[PDB]
């Protein structure tokens, strides 16, 4: 049973929270289906108001994210607390597309959500607008570069399905149909360990007699002895070979995603590598400096700034394991930015950093986090 | 200095270490004094359990009273933090664990309070790697109870009396442990070193 991350997005009152309970029941009826004692932690940080449910189809296992408030959607989507492999946009025939519908489709594009599936809710209340409403939404999606013309759209009423109480084909059948669509349209996602090697570098040592070592926690993929590698970031890209992996004073033949270890390089001098760089499968990731980014500015209450900011904000951008200063470029008409607000900006970094579309980063003004962002489009 | 090499060796071979008199008695009394000074001002509060939205004070599991420590509150603590950071770096250089930072708080168990069997690492957040506890109690004795009890490999149990100066370090993801009731006040400085997660925030 593969693990697919999914979630509902759309306007308010349109029935996201309802299609959520509906999905659990239709699956539980038609598809099979303890407290943590650890000591509390110091901070807490952002407060994500997020609900989670689980439900299984025949083919796969789903983890589902629903959110109370629009603001909650914005925080959760930008941070990755709610990262979806495919999202279920809920729109109603009754009311049609509304502001938070546009904002969420857009927001999904920025944050890198791969695929979007639509469920036209409240079908019970209808006729003839279903043709017209599909037309609109399809172009609405296409406006933001999702396959709006070739996108699946299921029509039904979740409240029936939940009570289901299938009256037309619009009840239980349509939710079965939605699940069937997830099974089909959203491809099985690629596990971290099946991705190209990557490890952000923390410390750099030289153990007497065995060469130079860089440590960190492997983000994705696997590194094996005698694998070629590039060191990418803050400096001109360099090549090297892995000559060993160490962990708890034991010698391993390979390091794996999730593992904290030390990697031994061939030849590379201790001064030819530093914190912030990433150890990478060659040509897998490139150095970059200018990008567009969706950002959420933390509230006063969340440890963020007590006051807004303006053009020429040059804060610190934290990418994996190090800081780098960046210039911020806001859209036209935008003068101020309020703590707790979210906006798009074009950032230009003083140094080059290893990045890809969809990389999360933190923004810091003097050590403490004051914003959280995600890379939207690489420019230079 | 050589005492750090010991902890690093111990963690490597056994996954835990205890060292007597890890700090000098003079600094240990001042840490105990800072703990008391805080209690006297109502600055310690019931400690809770769990993370995020499900963090709750459940007094049938954990009953100590706490307050987190930061730099600049008291030189005794600044000294502690400095010792701990020397440890953090030793452990990084010798075991490559990738410890980035350190949470710690003063902890006071009133008599009768306890902490039932648990792992320090959260069920759904794996950032905690090394646990460290420093005790601050003078003239402790076996009749006072209040020992940390550790569940080691192969069914082996080990008790540690909470004696001034004593430091206990273990792998947070791997050594279940509990604190038994005591007949008198029990002061300590508990913390966790932790490694990178999946996000900065
Ligand atoms: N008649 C009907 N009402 C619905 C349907 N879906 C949602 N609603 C109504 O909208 C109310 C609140 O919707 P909710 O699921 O909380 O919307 P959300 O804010 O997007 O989560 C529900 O209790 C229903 O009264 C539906 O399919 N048919
Ligand atoms: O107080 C002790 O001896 C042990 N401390 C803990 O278990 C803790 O705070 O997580
Ligand atoms: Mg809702
Ligand atoms: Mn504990």
């Amino acid at each position: 049973l593969p693990h697919v991350n999914v979630g509902t997005i759309g306007h308010v009152d349109h029935g996201k929270t309802t299609l959520t309970a509906a999905l659990t029941r239709v699956c539980s009826e038609v598809f099979g289906s303890k407290i943590d004692s650890a000591p509390e932690e110091k901070a807490r940080g952002i407060t994500i108001n997020t609900a989670h449910v689980e439900y299984n189809s025949t083919i796969r296992h789903y983890a589902h994210v629903d959110c109370p408030g629009h603001a909650d959607y914005v925080k959760n989507m930008i941070t990755g607390a709610a990262q979806m492999d495919g999202a279920i946009l809920v729109c109603s025939a009754a009311d049609g597309p509304m502001p938070q519908t546009r904002e969420h489709i857009l927001l999904s594009r920025q944050v890198g959500v791969p695929y979007i599936v639509v469920f036209l809710n409240k079908a019970d209340l209808v006729a003839e607008l279903l043709e017209l409403v599909e037309m609109e939404v399809r172009d609405l999606l296409s406006t933001y570069d999702f396959p709006g013309d070739d996108t699946p759209i299921i029509i039904g009423s979740a409240r029936m399905a939940l009570e289901g109480k299938d009256d037309n084909e619009m009840g239980t059948t349509a939710v079965k149909k939605l699940v069937e669509t997830l099974d089909s349209y959203i491809p099985e996602p690629v596990r971290a360990i099946d991705q190209p090697f990557l490890m952000p570098i923390e410390d750099v040592f030289s153990i007497s007699g065995r060469g130079t070592v860089v440590t960190g926690r492997i983000e994705r993929g696997i590194v094996r002895v005698q694998d070629p590698l590039e060191i990418v970031g803050l400096r001109d890209t360099t090549t090297t070979t892995c000559t060993g992996v160490e962990m708890f004073r034991k010698l391993l033949d390979e390091g794996r995603a999730g593992e904290n270890c030390g990697v031994l390089l061939r030849g590379t001098k201790r001064d030819d590598v530093e914190r912030g760089q990433v150890l990478v499968k060659p040509g897998s990731v490139k150095p970059h400096t200018k990008f567009t980014a969706e950002v959420y500015v933390l509230s006063k209450e969340e440890g963020g700034r007590h006051t807004p900011f303006f053009k020429g904000y040059r804060p610190q951008f934290y990418f994996r394991t190090t800081d780098v200063t960046g210039n911020c470029e806001l859209p036209e008409g935008v003068e101020m930015v309020m703590p707790g607000d979210n906006i798009q900006m074009t950032v230009t970094l003083i140094k080059t950093i290893a990045m890809e579309d969809g990389l999360r980063f933190a923004i810091r003004e003097g050590g403490r986090t004051v914003g959280a962002g995600v890379v939207a489009k690489i420019i230079e | 200095h050589p005492m750090l090499a010991a902890v690093v060796d111990d963690l490597a071979t056994h996954g835990w270490s205890q060292q007597a008199h890890f700090l000098p008695a003079d600094l240990v009394r001042a840490l105990a004094a800072e703990c008391r000074r805080r209690d006297a001002e109502g600055e310690l509060n019931p400690a809770g359990v769990g993370r995020g939205a499900t963090q709750e004070v459940r007094e049938t599991i954990r009953g100590d009273q706490i307050q987190w420590i930061d730099p600049g509150q008291a030189e005794a603590c600044d000294q502690y933090l400095a010792a701990m950071d020397q440890l953090r770096l030793a452990i990084n250089q010798g075991l490559f664990l990738g410890l980035e930072d350190f949470e710690c708080h003063f902890a006071l168990y009133p008599p009768g309070a306890f902490y039932r069997r648990h792992l320090d690492r959260f069920r759904d957040d794996d950032r905690r790697m090394v646990s460290a506890v420093l005790y601050l109690n003078e003239g402790w004795q076996p009749h006072d109870g209040g020992q940390l009890r550790m569940f080691l490999a192969d069914g082996v149990e080990h008790d540690v009396e909470p004696v001034a100066g004593c430091l206990v370090v273990f792998l947070s993801g791997e050594v279940p442990h509990e604190v038994l009731p005591a007949g008198r006040e029990r002061l300590s400085l508990t913390g966790w070193f932790r490694r990178r997660g999946n996000d900065p925030f």
